[PDB]
């Protein structure tokens, strides 16, 4: 009874995330904190681990386990490695945002920190990717002899984390904007084994 | 015509190419022509330059054919300008102007001669 | 003369005092020549002379004492020349393997460099007595690697093979694979060196070939099979990091720190005798030379500041400059190429001698281990290893940027060109790790060693300057020439200077006019008493902005990077 | 011995001894506790241990596939992977390039809340056409593990992305499996990290050019509640060259008072030159 | 079932078109000196959160506080819970999402007939001294433009009365925007923003914001 059930979206930026980077060396005029992205590519990725820890700290707003078994667990021996699998997210509309005139793939937003009285400010250049972009996001579930009465609670709490998802920011510097996304094309399908897909698709959309 | 590697060296070239006042040495080699005569026709190919990058190209080619009105006009009056689009051939490159990089490559030769008026002074 | 009269002639000559002599010798005539006939040599010292005829003489006397046969030692030496053409003489030889990956809280750091070091010494030390010799049997030491003459006996080799073995399981027992030293050896006859120029090479390649199939080939046979089925000694790193500022170092039969078997290693001041058995004196090795049983080490110093205060520190007198930490790591371009086969160019029949092999690993290890104390005399850093291999200073910016460069022109001097160093320079916020900052500034300075291996990478991936062009064409002529611009006039600040970073950054064929255009426009705002100083600035600008070779313009926007660096507020 | 089984990974983990070092490339230790693990999940665990203690079972450690099949570097002879046909050319002497065929580059990750959680993750990216490819006794069974490994990822920090690949099952290039063996006797070479029975560690240690790795590390365990460390073992690595073939070992490696058997496949599979 | 998120949602619009900048780098020759922050996608402008955000917590910071602030670490805890803290613990991550600004009228004012939807200021400074004048082209957002304004507000089980409380403090930041200005050049034009329509609504269930949509009048 063993099945991989796997979610596929397009994560449509709603507003240009900033998910972050490594600190290295910027110079005067230079981005003060450019984007993570592909080494090969040169491209504004999303990983993995940046959409499991914020969905994960979501839903651990709303749930309180139901929460353990999704995400893992070093402790309580039956939850350690549970049930999901991320993965980064690259550009799918890289063609699309070439067929409307843009120009790069991230836009450099400057930006500034009036420091209240003596009211000097102090800018900042920081990168982010452009609202129109849509990232191919995958998350594997999968079934086993435990799961089996439980599988139906595992989707009103991954797609409840989507829910979540959509009216928090995802990865970065919002709060003050910079992590509005859509969810597109919510489609659950079995990549290996034996599981109906077309009663959690109802469930979806 | 203007390319993309030359336009800036044919501003340049065509900046040097103006002729000077051989009358009176009160600071000689200035130009007949004034900066205000150029900077009027820069003054519309530059707000051009800035609805190019916001508008599209077949939503401004009213403008764009105004350009040729206007650079014939004062090339009409005040010969210093004719000289000025003689020597730096104006009216052969808004005739080739059919693409909005194009258009743009023109704007930022009308710069182009702008910047090297002021520097050659 | 009088030196040598007034500490020598007090002399008790038993191989107690064997230790400091040697250590007299190389403090005293070590600038001297030897024989100074106009013959070809002209170069060897007279403590280096007498240190190889040492060596040569102790194993001579160990060939013959052990082959059993000395009646005469006249009877072969002196009425023939047959002696020369058979193999005495083993080249022994070692390497301390895992020594730069054990290396890598930051004084610690240094404290673990350090301990390899005189690990590396004492490997030495004891293979020589458990020989009936000493030291000045040895050549080349430092790094990991080492050299040396021996008997060529049978004794010698069987104590090799034990003494390799018993060290090795030493270093299973405390350091498990991390580090392993391997003895490689090469038995060269006396007519090999008296020349002839391959050969000696080949007696290195015997030698090296030995050293590296028992890199390959690590371990015996029950050494892997017992091996197969809150710290001990990391609490010894921490004390021995406590004990880091001391001068003496201590060899204890158990105090701390074990560097050998039955060994163990304290750094201990004037307040002592307690059953020493060696006395590693610091780098000082004749005023420290006051004790017996003294062997000089060459390493470590200047520590001036801690290290979570040199970014916190900068801050000039007129208190404006960037917080920020720097480091450099700069090491010799072509340098295990160098120490055999730098003598390889003049003359087919290469000069190539043990004796000048000698003098230049002793001339490496004493400028890159001990004068580089004081090219960082009062500048604010600390260098936490250097060895020529590799040598990693973390400090404060300008101090640092000027370490670098007195660093590369003292060596320059020392060393007439033919021979150069590159460097990585980094810049970093304070309160960041020294893992990440080193190995940061490493691909700094392999971004430099790509360039021509003779190069310098100031900051970033970019900016790969020659080192001689970041010095006489950095420095010396376009950042003196920005600073006296903009320190003589108050008109023009910090926003026209960044925005000439930003066409020197672009620099399309566009921002040529477009800059020139800004520069003639600023001409005229100028008050008519500086329009001269900056029509001056106006030409060099764009003199070294308009020039197509590429250099005069990424060498002005770092001349440009650095001064607004050294002239911000807080 | 049979089939290869072609990886295509973009943006794996295959830490070395560091979350923050990741080492290109991944031992048959790895892919074999990965298929003991996938075949524990589903209702096959048994049915893949009567299999792998039978003698025919082969997994070699992983190599480069840009376009062909890769080596590791005979240890001695004359880098440290060769061309499948660059092998021959290498041993009689030549010098090729250590070719680019992936991105060993850091990740700085956080956890928000906890102030003291800042790591680095060090991501091998490779580089639009390199797999890697175990070779392996084909089966129902095993294509039935690496399918379903394909969906679960392979190394390490995988569910946050790391590790999850695609198969091709190709057959192998004639003029490689001519040399596959497990008992010619001159001059072969291990392609995985092996380490022989005590009747051949004498004959291994003594004509053999090697290396040592150290597989250490936790043990992965559904039935324990807190990790244990596993017990520490030494091996020869790939491309250790010997004088001929030997038999190698599963070494049990369990923690001490375990429930069940932390495996470690070192049985190896060679290469003749 | 207590944890909500409710959307205040508003059409910002101007008067005095807003100025909030770009990029500083080097306008071209007789391009525009400074420009507005631009959608890369459509080329029309937007008001970002971090501007309404910093704004308002600037203006909040004059009525809220009870002693004058040196840093925005030093607010007091009715700000540093709504707007966020980085110092203390309590109120990292709280509580207010300030979403970007996106047009909402560009069909209108195309309907209205206006060619851009960024006008140009075309301005100059005289030397006091001398009486030279230096001129300016500044790009800032026409006059009747109108923006989407959404400012998620999170409510989680601890709060119970600071629900309420934190209301009132939104409603007056948003009336202190009116009063004061937005990015711009403020005290030469370029501000005055209207907030019209005004209301909130769970878009994460089990709250009531009916009281709510009756005390935004």
């Amino acid at each position: 009874t063993f099945a991989k059930i796997k979610f596929s979206a397009q994560i449509r930026l709603e507003t240009g995330l900033h998910i972050g980077g490594s600190d290295a060396f910027a110079a005067i005029g230079a981005i003060n904190s450019p984007v993570i992205k592909d080494p090969i590519t040169n491209l504004p990725i999303i990983p993995g681990s940046s959409l499991k820890g914020k969905m994960r700290t979501l839903l651990a707003k709303v749930y309180n386990d139901i929460l353990s078994r999704l995400f893992g667990n070093s402790k309580d021996k039956r939850f350690k490695m549970g049930r999901l699998i991320f993965r980064d997210a690259f550009l799918s509309n890289a063609d699309e945002l070439d067929s409307l005139g843009v120009r790069s793939y991230t836009e450099v937003k400057f930006e500034n920190t009036i420091d209240r009285i003596t009211a000097e400010a102090n800018p900042r250049q920081i990168e982010r990717a452009i609202r129109n972009s849509t990232f191919d996001f995958e998350l594997i579930y999968e079934i086993t002899d435990e799961n089996e009465n439980q599988v139906e609670e595992d989707f009103k709490v991954i797609r409840d984390g989507l829910k979540l998802l959509e009216l928090d920011y995802l990865g970065g510097s919002g709060s003050r904007g910079y992590g509005k996304v859509a969810f597109e094309n919510l489609k659950a399908t079995t990549v290996f084994g034996n599981y109906d897909v077309k009663t959690l698709n109802e469930l979806l959309t | 015509i203007l390319t993309d590697e030359n336009y800036v060296d044919i501003a340049e070239k065509a900046i040097l190419k103006l002729e000077r006042n051989t009358r009176n040495r009160k600071n000689p080699d200035a130009f007949f022509l004034t900066t205000s005569k150029l900077r009027n026709l820069l003054s519309l190919t530059s707000t051009l330059f800035d609805e190019s990058k916001v508008k599209e190209y077949d939503a401004l080619l009213d403008r764009i054919a105004y350009l040729r009105v206007q650079f014939v006009y004062q090339a009409g009056r005040e010969i210093a300008v004719k000289d000025l689009i003689e020597k730096a051939q104006i009216l052969e490159a808004l005739k080739e102007i059919k693409d909005r990089e194009t258009l743009q490559r023109f704007c930022r030769y009308m710069e182009a001669l702008v910047a090297y008026f002021k520097f050659y002074g | 003369a009088t030196r040598i009269k007034n500490e020598l002639a007090e002399f008790e000559f038993n191989q107690v005092q064997i230790d400091s002599l040697l250590n007299l010798f190389e403090a005293t005539l070590s600038f001297v020549p030897s024989s100074t006939n106009t013959k070809e040599i002209a170069d060897i010292s007279l403590a280096d002379h007498s240190r190889l005829t040492a060596a040569f003489a102790l194993a001579i006397y160990d060939y013959l004492e052990d082959k059993g046969r000395h009646n005469y030692k006249e009877d072969l030496f002196t009425k023939v020349s047959a002696f020369y053409e058979e193999e005495a003489f083993l080249l022994a030889s070692f390497d301390l393997s895992g020594i730069q990956d054990f290396i890598y809280a930051a004084k610690q750091l240094k404290a673990r460099s350090l301990y390899l070091d005189f690990m590396s010494e004492y490997i030495a030390d004891s293979l020589l007595d458990k020989l009936g010799l000493n030291r000045a049997n040895m050549l080349y030491v430092g790094g990991g690697h080492a050299y040396f003459v021996l008997a060529n006996t049978e004794k010698t080799v069987e104590t090799l093979v034990q003494f390799e073995k018993d060290f090795n399981q030493f270093l299973l027992a405390n350091f498990q694979t991390r580090l392993y030293v391997a003895f490689g050896w090469g038995s060269f006859a006396a007519k090999d060196i008296m020349s002839s120029p391959e050969s000696y090479r080949q007696v290195y390649q015997k030698a090296s070939r030995m050293i590296s199939k028992k890199k390959i080939s690590r371990y015996d046979y029950q050494t892997l099979m017992l091996l197969n089925r809150v710290c001990d000694i990391c609490r010894g790193l921490y004390q021995f990091s406590k004990e880091i500022a001391h001068d003496h170092f201590i060899i204890t039969e158990n105090e701390g720190l074990p560097i050998g078997p039955n060994a163990c290693l304290k750094g201990v001041a004037f307040e002592k005798l307690s059953q020493e058995a060696f006395s590693r004196v610091y780098v000082k090795n004749d005023y420290k030379a006051g004790t017996v049983k003294a062997t000089h080490v060459f390493v470590g110093d200047y520590q001036c500041d801690e290290i979570y205060n040199y970014a916190a520190l900068s801050k000039n007198e007129n208190g404006l400059g960037i917080k920020r930490l720097a480091v450099v790591r700069l090491d010799v371009d072509d340098l295990g190429a160098a120490f055999m086969a730098g003598f390889s160019q003049q003359g087919n029949g290469q000069y190539s001698t043990l004796s000048r092999s000698a003098t230049f690993s002793r001339s490496m290890s004493l400028f890159f281990k001990v004068y580089i104390n004081q090219f960082a005399s009062d500048k604010k850093l600390s260098i936490i290893y250097a060895g020529g291999d590799d040598v990693f200073a973390i400090g404060s910016w300008q101090d640092i940027i000027a370490f670098t460069v007195e660093l590369r022109e003292n060596f320059i001097k020392w060393t007439n060109g033919k021979l150069t160093l590159s460097a990585g320079i980094g810049l970093f916020a304070d309160k960041t790790p020294i893992s990440l900052m080193a190995h940061q500034t490493g691909e700094l300075e392999e971004a430099a060693k790509g360039n021509e291996k003779d190069s310098i990478s100031l900051f970033s991936s970019d900016y790969t300057f020659k080192f001689d062009r970041f010095i006489t064409n950095v420095y010396d002529d376009k950042l003196e020439q920005i600073r006296y611009f903009f320190n003589h006039q108050d008109e023009r600040g910090k926003n026209f200077i960044y925005k000439l970073i930003e066409l020197l950054r672009n620099h399309d064929r566009m921002n040529m006019a477009r800059l020139a255009y800004y520069l003639t426009r600023l001409e005229e705002l100028t008050r008519e008493t500086d329009r001269d100083k900056f029509k001056t600035f106006k030409n060099l600008f764009y003199s070294w902005y308009t020039n197509k070779n590429d250099k005069d313009r990424k060498e002005a926007e770092l001349a440009l990077l650095l001064y607004i660096y050294e002239i911000r507020k807080d | 011995t049979y089939k290869l089984y072609i990886m295509t990974f973009q943006n794996a983990h295959f830490g070395s001894g560091t979350l923050d070092s990741s080492k290109l490339t991944f031992s048959a230790d790895r892919i074999f506790s990965a298929l003991v693990l996938e075949a524990l999940k589903m209702g096959k665990l048994d049915a893949f241990l009567a299999e792998a203690n039978q003698d025919k079972f082969t997994l070699t450690d992983a190599f480069p596939f840009q376009f062909g099949p890769f080596l590791p570097k005979p240890i001695g002879y004359p880098l440290q992977f060769l061309a499948l046909e660059n092998v021959d050319d290498y041993l009689n002497g030549e010098l090729f390039e250590n070719e680019e065929h992936a991105v060993i580059d850091t990740v700085t990750k956080n956890q928000p809340h906890k102030d003291d959680n800042l790591y680095q993750v060090a991501t091998t990216r490779f580089s639009n056409d390199t797999s890697l490819y175990v070779i392996a006794n084909e089966s129902d069974l095993l294509n039935e593990l690496m399918s379903s490994l394909q969906y679960s990822g392979l190394g390490g920090k995988r569910s946050s992305g790391f590790g999850r690949f695609e198969l091709d099952i190709q057959n192998i290039p004639l003029e490689l499996s001519d040399r596959l063996t497990k008992n010619h006797s001159d001059k072969v070479m291990s392609l995985t990290t092996a380490l022989p029975v005590d009747a051949d560690l004498e004959e291994a240690m003594e004509d053999g050019h090697y290396l040592l790795t150290k597989s250490s590390g936790f043990a992965f365990s559904h039935a324990t509640n807190e990790n244990y460390r596993k017990q520490d073992l030494y091996k020869f690595a790939s491309g250790s060259t010997f004088s001929k073939t030997f038999e190698g070992q599963i070494v049990d490696v369990r923690p001490l008072d375990f429930p069940h058997a932390v495996l470690n496949y070192a049985k190896p599979l060679f290469f003749k030159l």
